[PDB]
RNA sequence: GAGUACGGUAGAGGGUGGUGGAAUUUCCUGUGUAGCGGUGAAAUGCGUAGAUAUAGGAAGGAACACCAGUGGCGAAGGCGACCACCUGGACUGAUACUGACACUGAGGUGCGAAAGCGUGGGGAGCAAACAGGAUUAGAUACCCUGGUAGUCCACGCCGUAAACGAUGUCGACUAGCCGUUGGGAUCGAUCUUAGUGGCGCAGCUAACGCGAUAAGUCGACCGCCUGGGGAGUACGGCCGCAAGGUUAAAACUCAAAUGAAUUGACGGGGGCCCGCACAAGCGGUGGAGCAUGUGGUUUAAUUCGAAGCAACGCGAAGA
């Protein structure tokens, strides 16, 4: 979420650090998860579509 | 009718989903002037683009180069659009960028948000 | 049409001045197939064009076509809830028919004893800009940055 | 079979205190100005009585991002900040010990989400009721701006949930393959345990599907069902402060109600493709006068028929 400048290059290198930094931040997912309360059984769901999608994938994988 | 100099404040970026504010600052966090895309003419849905974001940092730069600022160093908070707009199109205005920093509030556990909207 | 096979057949049968625009400008100005009718008229246009105008009157015509192609045209795109429109550069071939058919159009409205002296007069106008083609070509030009927000 | 003694692991298992950071809100102060907020678009609302952004300070309440996982623990409900204290159970290794001390269980006895009730506290965010602004034919709703009980704590009550794996507890057998949690043994591999997942052979099933965590093969005990409504309702009994809970009918009425799967149709479901279907253009109808057909009215008759696209210059290529 913050980023030095140095060395005089051009302002489109540190620019595309700091896009890189923030999304590795993940702070949109996490201000996005903050606009409403999310009830803890439509959690639970979510995170169970999640478990089962991901042990599809890595069945298929072979 | 006063007049005072300033060099290397601080200009700060309001990036909403509804709105972008743009306001200009001393190292104390004093303010010398301010933008906002309301007040340039979208009023609403043109109220978000970046373009918009754009508009009113250049206007706010513009209006810091009376008292100098040399310097600036820019804060942005929140996640509207615009989020990166303002950090180029503050350049327009011929400012030596010494750092970008973003200070979007994470709560950690803290209060709950609002309900659901049902559309 | 969805196949895209359909090509374009290309014309080029100018009688004496051997150019190319100024037959497309005869198929504009050509109405119910009264090509000689436009041939007449346009030539007597370009007549009171030469006699007006020092120089040839084919520069003169390109030139006016120059201060009358928009750069860009903006066109409506509804969101699904609200009505915008959108500003796009225009497409190269695209300016010349936009050129020839606002002129046209345009010479059509003055009101004077024909259209060979109205085509002439906003040939004229738009040589350099005062006519109302040119008014119109400038407000489209104009809503272009009144709707630069979306853009993209 | 069941249990006891002895070392070692893992865990959001329970209870009582203390302490953290972030973020919101409110109040105070500083420069600075005219907008902020919100929406599909707005408006209500807040605004030079200086907001938001921003800097400094103060109080107060609640929840504990990142770890985080088909992960763990608990009889179930359920349990995620860190630390100390009190405490229950499970897993694992060898030896000794008790010598059937077991399983189930009508009655009864407890624990039991959320909402709710009583007394006393507290109150930041959120938010039934409610007020206003929108949308609409109406909108006692969905949307926006506020907002009280409640959500938080102590004690007491209430006994309910799609309280679900819609699958009672206990025990023994029956091909295999790929994960994973936490322990052992052998030489990264193998072997064995108690859980926790995905496939799958026999077998079972109306089918879906289950398949060592059986819905397979068998035993022990208990609970429950007998067409759909009436109805989990009435009356009586027993509980509760109340809300209500539990046990639990009949008259009357119908010839069905129901489960799974199949073909089609449909969808303000999804994915590809086509057509003057849009888009890009040109010229029209709807306005005026007249021709011609039709509907309606009148008449002695205005002779019949054709009626969304697929009737109306149509049978009629001649009253
Ligand atoms: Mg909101
Ligand atoms: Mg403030
Ligand atoms: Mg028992
Ligand atoms: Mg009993
Ligand atoms: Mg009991
Ligand atoms: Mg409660
Ligand atoms: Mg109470
Ligand atoms: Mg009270
Ligand atoms: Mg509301
Ligand atoms: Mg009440
Ligand atoms: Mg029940
Ligand atoms: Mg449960
Ligand atoms: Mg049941
Ligand atoms: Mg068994
Ligand atoms: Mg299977
Ligand atoms: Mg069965
Ligand atoms: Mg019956
Ligand atoms: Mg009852
Ligand atoms: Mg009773
Ligand atoms: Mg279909
Ligand atoms: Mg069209
Ligand atoms: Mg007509
Ligand atoms: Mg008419
Ligand atoms: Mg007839
Ligand atoms: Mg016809």
């Amino acid at each position: 979420p913050a980023v030095k400048v140095k060395e005089n290059e051009p302002f489109d290198v540190a620019l595309r650090r700091f896009k890189r930094s923030c999304e590795k931040a993940g702070v949109l997912a996490e201000v996005r998860s903050r606009e409403f309360y999310e009830k803890p059984t439509a959690e639970r769901k979510r995170k169970a579509a999640a478990a089962v999608k991901r042990h599809a994938k890595k069945v298929q994988r072979e | 009718k006063v007049k005072k100099t300033v060099v290397d404040g601080i200009a700060h970026i309001h990036a909403s989903f509804n709105n972008t504010i743009v306001t200009i600052t001393d190292r104390q966090g004093n303010a010398l002037s301010w933008a906002t895309s309301g007040g340039s003419g979208f009023r609403g849905s043109r109220k978000s683009t970046p373009f918009a974001a754009q508009v009113a940092a250049e206007r706010a730069g513009q209006a810091a180069l009376e008292y100098g600022l040399k310097n600036l160093d820019v804060n942005v908070k929140g996640p509207g659009p615009g989020r990166e707009s303002a950090v180029r199109a503050l350049n327009a205005c011929g400012y030596k960028i010494a750092s970008i920093t973003d200070v979007t509030p994470i709560p950690h556990n803290g209060c709950r948000p609002p309900k659901k909207r049902r559309v | 049409p969805r196949r895209r096979v359909a090509a374009k057949r290309e014309v080029l049968a100018d009688p004496k001045y051997g150019s190319q625009i100024l037959a497309k400008f005869m198929n504009h100005v050509m109405e119910s197939g009264k090509k000689a009718v436009a041939e007449r008229i346009v030539y007597g246009a370009l007549d009171k064009v030469k006699e007006r105008g020092k120089a040839d009157p084919l520069e003169t015509f390109e030139k006016a076509l120059d201060a009358i192609a928009p750069l860009v045209e903006v066109k409506s795109r509804r969101v699904g809830g609200a009505t915008y429109q959108v500003p796009v550069e225009v497409r190269p071939s695209r300016r010349n028919a936009l050129a020839m058919r606002w002129l046209v159009d345009f010479a059509r409205k003055r009101g004077e004893k024909s259209m060979a002296l109205r085509l002439a007069g906003e040939l004229l106008d738009a040589a350099e800009g005062k006519g109302a083609a040119v008014k119109k070509r400038e407000d489209v030009h104009r809503m272009a940055e009144a709707n630069k927000a979306f853009s993209h």
